[PDB]
Order: C-alpha cells, then structure tokens, then sequence
C-alpha cells in the first residue's frame, strides 16, 4: 500500500529548496546531533529548539547590541514524575537559583541578601549605573523595586524603598493560589502573575517569566510557566529548573504529587556569541537526568531553607563558557 | 571475509550498567563520561535489588521477532553459510549468568536458550536446552537453527570475548543511573568502533531514573 | 536499512494498552476522522486537540457544574499570510466579535454600548443578579467593570463607573505597543496584559486571554495570544477569529504585514453537554479558508468601524448548536 | 476476484476546479457540500487567469516517477498480460480541446509522455512527438505497450466524464480554488458512495485566492 507513499511526496511540493544555504552554518557543524536516528531524551526538547533556531532563526538586533539568531512560539514539556531536568549536556549549578526562589517566596526586592550569599544573579541589575539607564536616578543600589517577589506577594501596593514594612498590603497572590490548589483544585483561575503593568518602570528590569498557571487531577499537580523573552543560551537551562523545583514545592506544600512542568517561550533566541558553544553542545549526548528530593518535613511553602533541597545522581559533560569572550 | 558473522546472523549483546562506588579513593571533584556505567553484577547476582523496567525491556527485547523479515535473513545465511510453529530469538548466556536466573524463569519463555560451559553435559538437560563448548560452536548451531536473532544475554567474560572476537553488531545498553558495589564489569566500549546511535525517553523504575541507549558497530575498519 | 525499525518497536516496549485509554468512545465515533490519511488542513490542528481530549482527556467538575474534559498545554499556529482560520466545519458569523472588539479598543465597559448593536456576548455577565453573585452589589446593570478594554487603556487607574472619564488615567498599554512596534520592532517586552490582579474581582468575571506578546521580522507581524481557560467547543472558535483579526488591524495600522497568529491553550477542555455536537464535527472535512481584507485607508488602530471589515469567499459545513440541551 | 484496469494500469485523474458564478438566489444562507467546487474552463481555456501554484502542483504530480518502484509495476502489468518478465515516465491524457488550450511554448508537456483523444484530428496534424488515439479501449492497448510509472487523465470534462463513467479512475487529484469565476464546462459530480476523501492539504493563497489540494480515493463498496 506504498500507493500513499507518492501522495506523501506530492504535498510537499512546495518545499523549500535547503540547496540554499542559511546562517553561515557548516553541516559537519552538527555531524554527531545528526548522526542519531533516535532522539527521545527529554533534553533534546531544548536542544532541538537551539537546533531551529540556528538553523531557521531570524537575524535581528537586540536591546544589548550582540545581536540574535530568534524564533517566535514554543512549548517544552517535562514530567516531573520521572526525572528532574537539570540540563546534561554542560555542567549547572543550582545552590544560586534556589536562594531566589527562597527570596522571591519571602517577598524581598533587596538586592543586598543574595549578595550577602554570594548569589549574583541579579547584581549587574542593581547597579547606579544600570538604575540610572533605567531611569532610577533616586533608587538606592541594589534596591530593585517592585519585581517578582513583591509583585507574588503585594501585587498592587504602592512600593517606597526596599525596606520598607509591606505586610498586609497589596494582594498576597502566593497565598492565594495555594489555597485555590487546596481548596478548589478544579478552578482554572489559578495563576500567579509578575507583569504588573503598573509597575514596570519602577523595576530594575521588567519580568521575563511572565506567570504560572497551575493544573491539579488525580492528586497531582502540573504548572505552565510563560517566558516572554528566552537566552537560550544561558537563561532558559536555569529557568527550567527553578520552575521545576517550584511545582515540586507547590505539590509538596499541597499533599500533592508533581506532574508535569510545561514551559511555553515567546521570543525564544540564541545569542550571536553563542553560537560556538552550542554548536559544540549540541553534539553531545545526553545522559540519564537526576532526580530532585525535597526535606518532607517541610508543610508551608514559607518554611523551606537551603538544607531542604537535594538533587541526586547528577550525571553531566564538563561546562561550558557560553562567551566567546569568556 | 568481509561477510561478517556477526551481521549474517545477527548477534546483538543486551545489558544493563549501574554506576560504581568511586572506592572512596579517587581525587578532589569528578569527571564523567560513558565509561560511569560499568557496573554489572556484585557476587554471582545483579548489583541492585530488582528494577522492574529494565526486566520488561530485555524481555521484549529478547523475545520480539518480526515474521514477514525471516525469509530475507533466511535466504541470507544460507547462501552464506513446522518444527517450530513460531520463530524465535536465540539467547547466548553464561553458566554463571545461566545460574544466576531463578527457578520459575528458566528457560526464557518464547526464547532459544544456548549456554556456554565447559563443564555442564547436555543430558541432565531438555532436549530443548542446547548448550556449547565454545564460542566458535555456537556459529555452527545457528547455522542448523531457525532465528529471528541471536542476543548475547552475559555475564562480563561472555561480553569480553564475544566483544574481542568481534562478534556483536549493536549493543543494547540500559543506563542505570545509580551506584552500587560491583565485582564485575562490562568492557570499556571503545569509541572508534561503536557509536551510539539511539537514546531513548528518562524513566524512573524502583527508585532510580535509567535511561536505554543503542550501540551500533562503526563501518571504518 | 530496516533494522532502526525494530529499534523503534523497542523503544515502543512500555507504551499504553488500548483499553487502558481512559474515555468512553466508540470506535465508529470518529470513523471518517480516522478515515483520512494526511490531515494537513490547518483547521486539524483545532480538530485535533479537541480528538485529544476526548480520547485522552481527564474527566473532572468545574466551576459551572457541567462538568469537562481536560487537558493542561496546547500550542496552534496559524499563517495569515496564507489565510483567514475562520473555521469551516460549522458555521460562525464574525459582526459580533468584531464589535466587541472595536468596544475593547475603545476602552469601554459599559454592556449596553453592545446591547444597543444588538451583540449580546456579554449580556449574561451583566444582569443584577450575575453582579449580585459577584458580590459586586453597588454596580449598575450591564457596568462590567475594569475589564479587557479598561486593562488595555487604562491599566492600574481606580475604577468608578462605566460613564466616567478615564482620560490620562492609568497605562495606555495599546498606544505603548503600537508605538514599540513602529519605534522599537526588535523589543522583547511588546506584551499586552488583560489580567490586573488587583482588578479581579471588580471584574464581572477574571478574562480568560490573559496577554498578547509581537513579534516582528522583517516587515511581518506576529502575534501570540496566552488563553488560561479555553471551552474548546464553544469559545475558541471566536477566540481564534478575534485576535487573528486583531492582529491583522496592529499590522496595518503599523505599516507591517500579518504573519502569525499563535494561540498558547492553558486549561483546554471540553463541556460534556458538547460532546455529541463535536464527535459530528470531527468527521466532517474542512474547506479551503476564507480570506479577510481590510479598508486600506485606516492607518490608527481608533479609526476601525464595523464596515471597514469584509470576509471573503467563506465556505463553511452547517450550523451546528454545540449545546446538548439546545 | 480479477483485475481492474485503473490498479493494473495506475490510471488517476488530476483537476482544478473553481466556485462557479450562479448569480441571484439567496445567497446570504447558501449551502455548501464539495459539489461547491466544480467549475472547469471557460470558452475552451482556464476560468482564471493564472494560478502558479496550482500550475506548480500539477507539474510536480504529473513529473514525479520512483524508479525503485517500477520494477514492481512491471511484473504486475506483465502477469495480467500474461506476457512475461529511455529516463523512466508518467504518461499524461488530454482530450483534443484541452490540448489545444495549451500554450505552444508548453508543448508537448515536458518529461511526460503524451497522449491525444481525438477523431477528428490524426497524427499527420501534429508536428509534436505524441500519440494519437481515437479510442479509450486504444489508450489500454498502449499503456500495454510502453514503459511508463504512472498514468494521469488530464481531462477536459468531455474526457473527465468518460473515464469515471468507464470506472478507469483509481485516485482523483483534486485542486480546490477558492473563489468564483464565469465557467461553461463542469467537472462531474462525484458519487460519495464510489469515491471518497483521504487526504486534504495544507491551505494556500496564490494569485489573490485560496486553494487547497484533496485526494479521493476508489472505494471498497
Ligand atoms: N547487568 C547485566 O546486564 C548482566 C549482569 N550479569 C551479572 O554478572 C555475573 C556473571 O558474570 P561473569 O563472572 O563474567 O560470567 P558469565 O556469566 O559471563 O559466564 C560464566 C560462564 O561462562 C562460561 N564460559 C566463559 N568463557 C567461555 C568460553 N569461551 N566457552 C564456553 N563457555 C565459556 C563458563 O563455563 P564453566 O565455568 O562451566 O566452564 C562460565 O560458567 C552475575 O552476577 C550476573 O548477575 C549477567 C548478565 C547480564
Ligand atoms: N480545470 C481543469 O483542471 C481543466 C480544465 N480544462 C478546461 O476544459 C475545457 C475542455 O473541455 P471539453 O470542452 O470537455 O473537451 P476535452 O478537453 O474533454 O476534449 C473532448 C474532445 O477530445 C476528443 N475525445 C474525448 N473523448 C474521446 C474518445 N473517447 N475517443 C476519441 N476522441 C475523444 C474529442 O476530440 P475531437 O472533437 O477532435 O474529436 C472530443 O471533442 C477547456 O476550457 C480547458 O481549459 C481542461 C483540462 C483540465
Ligand atoms: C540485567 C538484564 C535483566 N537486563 C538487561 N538489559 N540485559 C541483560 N543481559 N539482563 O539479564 C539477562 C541475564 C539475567 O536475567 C535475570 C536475572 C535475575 Cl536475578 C532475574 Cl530475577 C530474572 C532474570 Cl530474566
Ligand atoms: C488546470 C491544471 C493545470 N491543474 C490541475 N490541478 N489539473 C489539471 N488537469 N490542469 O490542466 C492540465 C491541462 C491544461 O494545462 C494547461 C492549460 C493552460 Cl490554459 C495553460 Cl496557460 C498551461 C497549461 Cl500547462
Ligand atoms: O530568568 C531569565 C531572565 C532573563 N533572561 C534573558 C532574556 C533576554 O535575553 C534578557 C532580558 O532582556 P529583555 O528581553 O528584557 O530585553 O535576559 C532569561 O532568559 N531568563
Ligand atoms: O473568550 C472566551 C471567554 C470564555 N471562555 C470560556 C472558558 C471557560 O469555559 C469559561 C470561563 O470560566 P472560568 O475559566 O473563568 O471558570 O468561559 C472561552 O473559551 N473564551
């Protein structure tokens, strides 16, 4: 019955002629990523995209000047149940992420505590010199002003410096969807937003992990997250994980089991100084994921610390410097 | 002799790697690479207690077989070179590997079993349990038995030597992703003549994510 | 070579059982669905989700008492370029939509505006005794509240009632994106948010299109549309229909040429009193689509009238009444 | 039981049919059904004016032979003949008006074998290298004959008519174009019970109009 083998062929007539080179892009470039015949590792959900991207992403400036290889619209799905997906294919640390995560739960806008840590994350935000091309000529450094934190737990109220006393104020949206996953898991109102258009100006940088809907069925708790703006690159491998640790955290603080973590990308792009280094990730192969254990003790999404998180059996390829700088 | 044995009658090895305890005596932060799975069995037995995943894959595995494609690879070890109303795989194992399966699995249902020993005597047996003295004897019982294909099922001498005389096309290896104390090893595959060429979806099974991977011989001499 | 054929039988070894699939469908339910050997159409991507769900999807209550089937993460992606997605397997009428959409681009809340041009999309929303259930016992009949076009001209301004004056108040979020989308077409943070958390439940009810993010490239707009809660039989059809036409007036009004129109599903599902309606739509074959044409002249996206939109050449399948009941 | 000659022979038809311009009925609440579509020609040529895509599709379609497949076409043909065992091609049939509606510049179709119904015009009248035929049981004989993958019926309706009518037709590739045009000669109207859709396209817009492709299959009743 190979009849519709042909009828195949004839509905992609109007395809486009690839003898046409694109990207500056060599095909030994990728030999190895190519030579697998199948590719079903979770991780290459990522590295398939970096993959389309190189190859049929759009040349286009940026707000930094590098310059970007971009595509628009995606989707990744990883199930919680079965691995955690820190990224195999170069090494990534997690102690950092996690204490933002800790600081967003607590509410903070003060750049100074993760400092104190030696997490810096957003340092270069907090800057005088970045406020100030921000416009934040009265904003003491550091004091990042009303982003995540303030806006999953005081969406609304007026923001004056980062030490000020915000308790009760504004809407404490965390507590809210805890309670609607408690409560009346079926609701499909259940989401925890940081675009609060309002406030914009006054952060030190405007959200980029837009907001997360959450999703509750058989005892088990699935969360969408929404990234307006993606550096593949480099951004992306870590807002997988802190996303994933947040559901485990969410399911645990509910009596829930996590399911799936779906990350949806809106301007997905990979950085012009980039390219090198993904092109030398991309051929390696992925090894099996590790697996992410919480302290069970823990019941309030409020009283978890940095002891409370074990990742296990992280197996990966030797980092990578994504700079060609670097 | 460019008619490999091996691609004639279709020898594959199937095996399973967990990762080894670094004996408490390796240096400052760890490196790794596919040689971290090598661990294959500790005293006589597997390394860990029972991952179930694993046991259904080399089941379906070693026990699949694909009708409507025997006649093209009957047709080739001929030329090469109603008993049984269904066709089955043959599968190559070790004495020790051999004792190692317990009571109520032996033979392997719906499977050829073959056993290499220079020891054992074909008598107490079943008629139906063949067994060989070495491995040059099993190319000659293939060539008088009706397979699909021929999986080499272990232990570490059997993979060692069936690997030095190169005797196997494809390696199914499944990537147990914890450690245990092991006493014996699989062969540190060399890379300019196997290559991986599959890797499938993570799971989790028994307290453990494990992953399968797909070894294939490389065509460069 | 055959032998990756069985390859991909093994890596199919722990793949469900038919009778583990979860619904009760029988299998002539979608005989001429299953019929077709390539179903490239793009209204199949629609199709699709909802076949998805039925086979697939998780049966639970939900706010209403209808009860569902559901499903968490779908992406679509139409190209304007090629055609106007107004679904053709049943037939829509666009007048409604459309006006409501010019009501939303004008900033109004005001439910009589739309009474009065005879669309009653929002009648049931505003009536004393849906208010009243909404505890919102102080609002006049049909006075929505801070809702989509009051978001998108207004964001954060205090609402009074549906007559006052909002001039100056609060963000213009839709005059910002069309200005960075003339001025600033490479900007990663050209969003659109309809959901002002402090706003909620002033709202008859929390909007379901959360936000709209652009892309644009090379003289192209695209454009994609995050829907938290999606009734996949009655309301994306319309929903669909709207922001594809949405996005065609941003483009011509900013001098660019529509591309894509992505649709990101949060909370997909299916009502269990349409079920019968859409088993009938799923066999029936889609027609080529219809094209939308605008009147050339309007240049500022406040200048549209319900006259300067014309579809053409729509050839649909019957109407069909998705309710049961009905 | 035996044969039909559309299987042996791979005889398919291939069209592009248009919404035909009825003008005042009640059309606000006009009904659709895939009759909709069948608009033909007009005055001896083409009801709109130039649909490159369509022209595109039609080329690929009636070009695109598989070689590797042919050597299986062969047996076939030869066995129901019970006959035994240049660059390989398609063999292409149009009815003399439809022939003559073709640009000279086109013709004969490239890479394609052609074929001409006609009885009022013999081969002395043709410059061209193709074949004249004055009979559809002729075109048989031929297909006999020739060394060729698949055989296309291009139509006008007058040819069109006669091949359904026959039952010669194995697959019908169908073009819908999405708008309506002035036409004087229809495409017949498909019996659903006869033929049925198995494959519709992705939807397209070429010179100002969206199309799609469908494909309906002979069925089993
Ligand atoms: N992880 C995995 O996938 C697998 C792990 N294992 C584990 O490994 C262990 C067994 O390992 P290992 O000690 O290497 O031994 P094996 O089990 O591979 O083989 C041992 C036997 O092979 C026979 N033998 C060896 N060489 C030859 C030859 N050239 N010709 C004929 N017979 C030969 C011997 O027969 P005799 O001495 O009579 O002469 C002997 O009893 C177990 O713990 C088992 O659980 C086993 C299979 C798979
Ligand atoms: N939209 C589409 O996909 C297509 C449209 N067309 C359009 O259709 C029109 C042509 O339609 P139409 O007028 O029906 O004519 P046709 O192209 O079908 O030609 C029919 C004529 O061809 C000859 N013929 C047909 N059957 C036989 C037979 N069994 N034995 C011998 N000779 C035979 C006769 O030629 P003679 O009188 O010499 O004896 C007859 O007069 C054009 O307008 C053309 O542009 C054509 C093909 C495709
Ligand atoms: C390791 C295992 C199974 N998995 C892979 N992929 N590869 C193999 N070669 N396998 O072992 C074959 C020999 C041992 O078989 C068994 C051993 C025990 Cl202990 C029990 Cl309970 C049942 C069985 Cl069938
Ligand atoms: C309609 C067309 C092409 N498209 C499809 N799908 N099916 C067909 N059977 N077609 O016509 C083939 C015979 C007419 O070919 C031509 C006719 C004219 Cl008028 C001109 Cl200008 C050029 C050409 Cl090659
Ligand atoms: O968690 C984060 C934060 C930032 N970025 C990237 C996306 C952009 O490359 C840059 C922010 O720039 P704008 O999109 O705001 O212009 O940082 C991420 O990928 N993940
Ligand atoms: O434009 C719209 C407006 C509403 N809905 C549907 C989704 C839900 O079925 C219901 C809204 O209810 P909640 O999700 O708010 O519970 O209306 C849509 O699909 N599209």
């Amino acid at each position: 019955d190979d009849e519709e083998e042909d009828d195949f062929v004839y509905f992609n007539f109007n395809k486009e002629k690839e003898e046409k080179n694109k990207n500056s892009i060599h095909p030994n470039d990728f030999q190895i990523y190519n030579s697998l015949k199948y590719k079903y590792h979770p991780e290459y959900q990522y590295l398939n995209i970096i993959y389309d991207i190189m190859m049929n992403g759009n040349k286009q400036s940026d707000r930094t000047g590098v310059g970007v290889l971009s595509k628009f619209g995606y989707i990744m799905k990883f199930d919680l149940s079965q691995y955690f997906p820190l990224l195999t294919t170069k090494k990534l640390f997690l102690r950092g992420i996690i204490e933002e995560l800790l600081w967003f739960i607590r509410g903070e806008t003060n750049g100074n505590t993760l400092l104190n840590k030696n997490v810096r994350i957003w340092e270069a935000n907090g800057t005088r010199e970045f406020l100030d091309n921000r416009k934040l000529f009265h904003r003491e450094v550091n004091d990042l002003g009303p982003i995540y934190g303030f806006q999953w737990r005081h969406f609304g109220a007026e923001y004056t410096n980062m030490y000020d006393n915000y308790e009760n104020k504004g809407v404490d949206q965390l507590k809210n969807i805890i309670n609607l996953i408690k409560n009346d898991p079926t609701s499909r109102r259940i989401l925890l937003c940081a675009w609060n258009v309002k406030d914009l100006d006054q952060m030190a940088l405007p959200p980029c992990h837009i907001l997360c809907q959450f999703y509750v069925f058989d005892g088990k708790l699935s969360c969408i997250m929404y990234q307006r703006s993606c550096d593949l690159g480099l951004g992306v491998p870590f807002n997988i994980a802190s996303y994933s640790i947040f559901t485990h955290m969410i399911a645990q603080v509910c009596n829930l089991q996590p399911a799936q973590f779906i990350h949806v990308l809106g301007n997905a792009h990979v950085y012009n100084n980039h390219i090198d280094s993904l092109k030398i990730q991309l051929n390696r192969i992925p090894y099996p994921f590790p697996t992410l254990k919480l302290n069970p003790d823990i019941k309030n999404i409020e009283d978890f610390t940095i002891s409370d998180f074990t990742i296990q059996n992280y197996v990966h390829h030797e980092k990578i410097s994504m700079d060609m700088a670097a | 002799m460019m008619e490999q044995v091996c691609d004639v009658f279709d020898i594959y090895a199937i095996c399973a790697c967990c990762k080894v305890e670094s004996k408490n005596e390796g240096k400052k932060n760890e490196v790794f690479n596919n040689y971290t799975f090598r661990g294959l069995g500790n005293k006589g037995v597997l390394p860990w207690k029972c991952i179930s995943l694993d046991m259904k894959y080399f089941r379906a595995v070693t026990t699949y077989v694909n009708e409507s494609k025997y006649e093209k690879l009957k047709y080739k070890r001929c030329k090469y070179l109603p008993n049984s109303k269904k066709l089955q795989n043959v599968v190559v194992m070790g004495r020790t590997n051999w004792e190692s399966i317990p009571k109520k699995f032996k033979p392997l249902s719906n499977r050829i079993n073959v056993i290499l020993s220079r020891t054992l005597k074909k008598e107490d047996f079943d008629e139906d349990v063949y067994i060989i003295n070495k491995v040059e004897d099993l190319i000659v019982l293939l060539g008088k038995l009706n397979y699909y294909k021929c999986f080499i099922l272990g232990g570490s001498v059997v993979y060692q030597e069936f690997l030095e005389k190169k005797l196997i096309k494809k390696i199914y290896f499944t990537r147990i992703n914890s450690t245990y104390e092991c006493d014996v090893f699989f062969p540190e595959i060399n890379e300019n003549e196997y290559q991986i060429i599959s890797v499938s979806d993570v799971y989790t099974s028994n307290n453990t994510t494990l992953d399968f991977i797909i070894y294939k011989k490389t065509n460069n001499k």
